[PDB]
């Protein structure tokens, strides 16, 4: 099934099923469609992992990976899709002949 | 007139006597069967070109030189669709 295995390649359960039947539809090739899904999985860091990356309250002190790093690997991994979309559909190079009528 | 006349015509011609026969419409001017010849002899006469001792015919000039003429033709037709 096409929205599983993108739900899989595109990690699960932050967006809802028809956007991703929309962007299977916006390409045909499944990893096409996850990179996209990267991208705009990625605009939602500023929601779920805000600005403050790093706070200390009380005894506790966390310290999260800051949005450019997630970012940065979330556009890491749509490179890769569309890199490997590429190399499902891309052909090599080759010779051909030409032809031409004459008398 | 404006008919049409289809006849596929062959003859035997032999120094005693030539025999001619045709399969279709008539011929006026040919006798068919059998007319004698006025001579004992072929009056036909085979012009050889390039006889050869080993050879029942004779031979074109343009024979020996044909497969240059093929050799010639493509080198020209190649150079022509290239440019």
């Amino acid at each position: 099934e096409k929205l599983r295995l993108l739900l899989n390649d595109k990690d699960k359960k932050s967006f809802t099923d028809e956007e991703l039947n929309l962007f299977l539809e916006e390409a045909d090739c499944i990893y096409c469609a996850a990179s996209q899904g990267w991208i705009l999985k990625s605009l939602q860091y500023e929601n779920t992992v805000g600005e403050m990356y790093e706070y200390k309250v009380g005894q506790e002190t966390y310290k999260s990976s800051s949005i450019k790093d997630l970012v940065s690997v979330a556009y890491q991994n749509a490179d890769k899709f569309k890199d490997m979309c590429t190399n499902k559909k891309e052909k090599g190079s080759f010779m051909l002949g030409i032809s031409t009528e004459f008398e | 007139g404006e008919n049409k006349r289809k006849a596929k015509v062959k003859q035997i011609i032999t120094a005693e006597s030539r025999f001619v026969e045709v399969e279709g419409d008539k011929i006026e001017g040919l006798e068919e069967g059998e007319t004698p010849n006025v001579w004992g002899f072929i009056p036909i006469i085979h012009f050889k070109n390039e006889a050869d001792e080993t050879l029942k015919y004779g031979q074109s000039d343009i024979e020996p030189i044909e497969p240059l003429l093929k050799a010639y033709h493509d080198v020209m037709l190649h150079a022509l669709k290239g440019s």
